[PDB]
């Protein structure tokens, strides 16, 4: 092949271009987003059931759909918690490679047919299936700054005009409202209502009544008689559209004639749906909407499209009305591809400067220049052939794999340059012998890599989405830096290179470049002469490569272990817990508090505070809420003092301090789709029917073990919440009986009333709207209000509430899960600073095995990916490990020699492990990332040494000692050449800071001094690995 | 509502005898009481705790707290069947006869759980078996609706 | 049945268009809703 174009060099350009062309194309039709799918694909139904407390949705809601979750394919496990803010989530979720549409319609499906056997008022209110795995693309929020307009205005106002037109565009996958349009709201007095004998039963009637959608008919419709002259449509009642309609509402006429109005007995008027949440932005009201990015679509596109709809409806706001944006994944996409274009240019300045340096001349330059951009644009064309999108990963693995690219090229240049040099043959001879002297190692190297890299992409679940982001951007740019090398560079050498005279080493050159040579090859000679020195005493060395060998297992076993390194993301979070109890006002206080800190004493750093106030992840209520912190660009916060972790580390120290509340500032998850994997992720489950008191009991009794082993088990805690006093009332049936009240009308007025009920829908300017009546604030606040109530009893007598009832304190929960149908409380914790997850797990089976009779347990989410994760790795490793060989095998015609160039391996590791230890970093995925390509680069050095040295044992014959001096000789420079551009390209990923520099760190450092070590090392030590090995074989 | 206080509510109802042994010796407010108008002493009689409430008692807590519905310990420990707990309140001066807000008694509640031997120490110490409450029911007719054949002839 | 042109838009063909976004390869939607209180909505995909 090489052949074949070097006397063809503008077919070699045709396939050249049309790579090019492929990989132009690709980039035109190619997704771009932050992230690919890494999280298994998970569905949530979602349902709500106003006024009910936890334990009335579990058992009237939750189990029902439960039990009906059969016959759906590719189902992991299925998790739900029931709470007392009247809803359920039940997440399904699905083995990674199930399709998502496919499980979310099957979910669907089997939901519908439970939809009979619910409450009338929760398939009233409807229940929702959603793909739930999926992430923002953007928040905006929407706040009002003159004070004109509250929470409610403002999300009725979004949802009106501006919801619809977002979802409409270009790329806008999902778009959720935060907040509701308007709701009609009816606020009922129980005063007024009883001092003209009604009760809410009545209220709810007439509206029915008197708000709704009557058909009705045709004149003249068919069949019709004949001779007819006029058909059309007959309107009747059509539904209210106004509060003073709904106040207008009749209720009552009495004896003297006059008039009971629904006004009469109510507060009427437009307001929330429901009143859970006070979200606020920076201390002023807020709604917002969040979106997320179509399949395939543009991250970027859409980002730019989403804030050009924007702007042509902003002059149709209301005054005050403002847009803003707390969160936006977009800079991050951008950041990656202008990092890939960054170190495109500057590698290829690099290599030109590198290569003038040494071979000082500009047409050997070019060649390689030529090459990297030919071989970068046809990954981008294989990239799109596999499936794969642009983002962040793929682009990380990009500049990686640009660094590896270069090798090829300044590879093939050097050899002819060489052959040139010493034999004096024209470019294109010495182009043709070149060739047959570095193909083999140009082809084991990108074996090598192959043979690393590709079976790490075969990890399953979330390791393996990650993995093989890197394994199919570095793999496919091998293949083609091959290729490339193979047919384009040949033909160019031997059309562009200029003769060079037989021993014209440029030593009588002038001024610097002739002061370089001189200097270079006298180095040389010095570096010879060494490993002759050296091999002559190779005894020492293996002695010395064994400390090395086991100096890397001490460090590899040292360095802690982790999942995914911390980012400054430009957001961060904010804990707010009161105890149980605690009202929606107290916490606003200290919401306040967190936000006028954050305004105040971090003022140069922090862009926003968006408080919601009655929002957690694990729990909601009144008594919880968190504050979402966004910060201005990384650039104008200079310095290590200003990152999410310092700002973090100040606003949990200052929080201490305070009242009867809990706190505390951290970090996103690296990856927020994927969400925390950290620790492990328990579930205590009840398997027999021991119920919700027994199970907290067996809870505590592990958690007092855990809490017994620091040295093992660090932080582990309920993920749920505790339970807490509620107001239990009893309805006496004798005595509602004899009096003739009715259990409806007794429970359907405190619950309308307390709970508050979803009647119909009304329309108001033309979109469809619920009714909800509901007590006033100031009758359903405390137990003495309950008495105040009046029902009319069958006789027409008004009997009040504390007639035919009792009641008494009893605590219950706020929040009810169960995993796989049963029953459970999830538990998290981590392992002891020292210790193994892996280990820490074990110890929790080994203190759930002494729990009371019927408590069992089970491994979910990360832990479940885990379990099945590390039960996969050392056969994967055993894959590579025996192919890397069994390439070498075939490259060398020999099943010894392979060990001169697998032995390298630990000469790169040491420095990766050496360079991580010293920054004090740790073994997560980007520095296994780093590692693996550490083992391809220590590869690559040995293969050119053994490759020359046995070539020349088996075609000149020389001698074992003549021909590894002569291997190393000619090896030396291009081995400089290489590892000097690749260590100074590399080097920024080093030092960054920000901006996804937790990765870059990460495998900046194994990376580099991995190189360091790899070729500081093995220079000196594969000659001694080729000659002991051929000594003892 | 004091820190020490809070503290003690918690420890008292998770049943942490040494915590409580050390809040004790540091003076937590005893007399501690939540919005509700539980008292340590409510919490350790609902959830169970026998040594808890030995040393509240020791501790001068009021045996006869009463929440903001009328409910004492003796209420709690009678209806969810923690007889020790119900012996040690009673001999510590417990209102055998108190009624809360509903005019339920110690009595009516065992009754209707079906608390055979605490219904009999309730009577030992004294408790009114004609007892009504605001429906005018007394532990018998409890008895009786339930379908408590045993318990019926206890009361005769 | 029964409901107006308007009626049967106002209360069903918007909200059901308003959750149409986002489906893969979709070119363009159409709907029409009726005097008789029949909506349609048709939704036509990419060639592929
Ligand atoms: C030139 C480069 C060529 C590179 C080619 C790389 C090929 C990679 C192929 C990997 C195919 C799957 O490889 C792997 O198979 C093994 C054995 O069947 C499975 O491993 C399974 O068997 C092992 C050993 O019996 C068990 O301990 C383990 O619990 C179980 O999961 C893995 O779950 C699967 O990931
Ligand atoms: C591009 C990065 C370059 C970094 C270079 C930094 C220095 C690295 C030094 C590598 C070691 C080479 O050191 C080499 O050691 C051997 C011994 O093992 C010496 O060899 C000499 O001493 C030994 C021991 O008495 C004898 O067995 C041998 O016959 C003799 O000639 C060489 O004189 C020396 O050159």
């Amino acid at each position: 092949m090489p052949n074949f174009f070097i006397d063809r060099p503008i077919f070699a350009w045709v396939i050249a271009i049309i790579i090019m062309l492929a990989g132009g194309l690709a980039i035109l039709k190619l997704p771009v987003a932050q992230y690919p799918t890494i999280a298994p694909p998970a569905v949530t139904i979602s349902a709500s059931y106003p006024g009910a407390d936890a334990k009335t949705v579990q058992d009237t809601v939750t189990q029902v759909i439960e039990q009906n979750m059969n016959g759906i394919d590719n189902l992991m496990y299925m998790s739900s918690n029931s709470d007392s803010t009247g809803t359920v989530q039940i997440t399904l979720t699905f083995e990674s490679g199930t399709d998502a549409d496919i499980a979310q319609v099957q979910v669907q499906n089997k939901l519908q047919l439970a939809m009979p056997l619910l409450p009338q008022e929760v398939q009233q209110q409807g229940v929702s299936v959603e793909k739930s795995s999926s992430s923002f693309l953007m928040v905006v929020g929407v706040i009002n700054t003159d004070g004109t307009m509250t929470q409610e205005d403002i999300s009725d106002y979004v949802a009106a005009n501006m919801k619809d037109a977002i979802s409409r565009t270009s790329g806008v996958g999902d778009v959720q409202l935060f907040g509701s349009q308007y709701a009609m709201r009816i606020w009922m007095n129980p005063n007024e209502l009883n001092k003209f004998q009604l009760t809410p039963v009545d209220v709810i009637t007439a509206i029915k009544a008197q708000n709704a959608q009557v058909a009705a008919g045709q004149l003249g419709g068919t069949p019709p008689v004949k001779g007819q002259q006029l058909n059309a449509s007959i309107i009747a009642q059509t539904r209210l559209t106004s509060t003073e309609e709904f106040g207008k509402i009749l209720l009552k006429v009495n004896q003297d004639g006059s008039r009971v109005l629904l006004r009469d007995v109510a507060k009427i008027e437009l307001g929330g749906e429901n009143y859970d949440i006070i979200a606020e932005f920076n201390g002023q009201p807020a709604s917002g909407l969040g979106i997320k990015l179509a399949t395939g679509a543009n991250a970027l596109d859409t980002a730019a499209a989403i804030r050009a709809e924007l702007a042509k409806m902003e002059p149709f706001f209301p005054s005050g009305l403002k847009i803003v944006y707390p969160y936006d994944t977009t800079p991050f996409v951008k950041i990656s591809i202008h990092e890939v274009v960054k170190t495109l240019v500057e590698a290829i300045i690099l290599v030109f400067l590198v290569m003038y340096l040494f071979l000082q001349n500009f047409r050997a330059t070019l060649i390689p220049t030529i090459a990297v951009p030919v071989v970068l644009l046809g990954t981008f064309a294989v990239l799109a052939a596999f499936g794969f999108s642009i983002n962040t990963l793929t682009m990380f693995g990009m500049v990686l794999a640009i660094g590896l690219l270069v090798d090829d090229a300044i590879v093939v240049v050097e050899n002819v340059e060489r052959v040139m040099a010493e034999e004096g043959l024209p470019p294109k001879e010495a182009t043709r012998k070149s060739m047959g002297q570095i193909q083999g190692a140009l082809v084991g190297i990108a074996m090598v890599l192959s043979a690393v890299f590709v079976p790490m992409a075969f990890f399953g679940g979330s390791t393996g989405a990650i993995y093989r982001q890197f394994s199919i951007t570095i793999v496919s740019a091998m293949a083609l830096s091959v290729l490339v090398a193979l047919i384009l560079t040949p033909a160019l050498c031997a059309t562009m290179l200029k003769p060079i005279a037989k021993g014209d080493h440029g030593e009588g050159k002038k001024g610097f470049f002739g002061w370089f040579n001189r200097m270079f090859e006298k180095s040389t000679h010095h570096y010879t002469d060494s490993v002759g020195g050296i091999l002559r005493s190779t005894g020492r060395y293996l002695v010395l490569y064994l400390i090395i060998v086991v100096g890397m297992a001490y460090l590899f076993v040292r360095l802690p272990s982790s999942f995914l390194p911390d980012e400054d993301q430009g957001v961060f979070m904010t804990m707010v817990q009161l105890p149980a109890g605690a009202t929606q006002e107290r916490t606003q206080k200290v919401l306040n508090e967190v936000t006028h800190y954050y305004l105040t004493k971090e003022k140069n750093n922090v862009e926003s505070v968006f408080a919601v106030n009655g929002f957690g992840f694990a729990g909601r209520g009144q008594n919880t809420g968190i504050a979402f912190v966004s910060l201005k660009d990384w650039a104008d916060r200079p310095g290590e003092e200003n990152k999410v972790e310092a700002i973090t580390m100040r606003a949990t120290r200052a929080f201490s301090q305070i009242k009867d509340a809990m706190v505390f500032a951290f970090n996103l998850p690296a990856i927020v789709e994927l969400g925390t994997a950290t620790g492990f992720d328990f579930e205590l489950i009840d398997q027999a029917g021991l119920g919700h008191e027994k199970l907290t009991q067996a809870r505590n009794q592990l958690l007092a073990e855990a809490a017994k082993h620091p040295d093992m088990l660090t932080s582990v805690r309920p993920n749920g919440l505790e339970d807490t006093p509620q107001f239990k009332i009893d309805i006496d049936q004798e005595k509602a009986q004899a009096l003739g009240v009715s259990i409806n009308d007794i429970n359907t007025t405190l619950g309308a009333a307390w709970g508050g009920s979803y009647v119909n829908d009304f329309i108001d300017r033309g979109r469809v709207k619920k009714v909800y009546v509901m007590s006033e604030a100031k009758y359903r606040m405390l137990p003495d209000d309950i008495g105040d109530w009046y029902v009319r009893a069958a006789d027409g007598q008004m009997v009040p509430f504390s007639a035919f009832s009792s009641s008494r304190w009893e605590y219950g929960s706020p929040r009810l899960e169960r995993y796989n149908g049963l029953p459970s409380m999830e538990i998290l914790g981590q392992a002891a600073p020292g210790k193994s997850t892996g280990e820490a797990m074990e110890l929790m089976e080994q203190l759930a095995s002494k729990l009371p009779t019927g408590v069992g347990y089970d491994w979910t989410g990360m832990s479940y990916q885990e379990r099945l994760s590390g039960n996969q790795a050392p056969s994967l490793y055993a894959i590579s490990l025996i192919v890397v060989f069994l390439c070498l095998a075939a490259l060398y015609e020999s099943w010894s020699i392979p060990f001169s160039v697998m032995l390298v391996v630990p000469l790169g590791v040491i420095g990766a492990l050496l360079a991580a230890t010293f920054r004090g970093l740790t073994n997560d995925v980007y520095f296994q990332v780093g590692l693996l390509t550490t083992i391809g680069l220590s590869a690559k050095n040995a293969i050119l040494i053994v490759e020359f040295a046995k070539d020349l044992m088996d075609k000149e014959g020389k001698g074992l000692i003549e021909a590894t001096l002569d291997a190393v000789r000619m090896a030396l420079r291009p081995i400089l050449m290489t590892s000097l551009a690749f260590i100074l390209g590399v080097m920024p990923l080093v030092i960054s800071t920000g901006a996804g520099s937790g990765a870059q760190n990460a495998v900046g450092t194994g990376v580099m001094g991995g190189m360091v070590t790899a070729t500081v090392l093995a220079i000196f030590f594969v000659p001694v690995f080729f000659v002991v090995v051929r000594r003892r074989f | 509502g004091s820190d020490l206080g809070k503290k003690l509510l918690e420890a008292a109802r998770a049943g942490r005898d040494d915590e409580v042994r050390i809040l004790m010796a540091n003076g937590a407010d005893v007399n501690a009481a939540d919005v509700v108008g539980w008292t340590p002493l409510h919490l350790a009689a609902y959830w169970g705790h026998l040594e808890i409430v030995e040393v509240l008692l020791k501790n001068g807590a009021d045996v006869n707290a009463y929440d903001t519905l009328g409910s004492t310990p003796l209420h709690l420990a009678a209806h969810f069947g923690h007889l020790e707990i119900v012996e040690v309140l009673l001999k510590n001066g417990a209102d055998v006869n108190a009624k809360d807000d509903n005019g339920i008694t110690p009595l009516h509640l065992a009754a209707n759980r079906g608390h055979l031997e605490i219904v009999e120490v309730l009577l030992k110490y004294g408790a009114d078996v004609n007892a009504q409450d605001k429906f005018g029911k007394t532990a018998f007719d409890i008895s009786i609706n339930n379908g408590n054949e045993d318990l019926a002839e206890i009361l005769q």
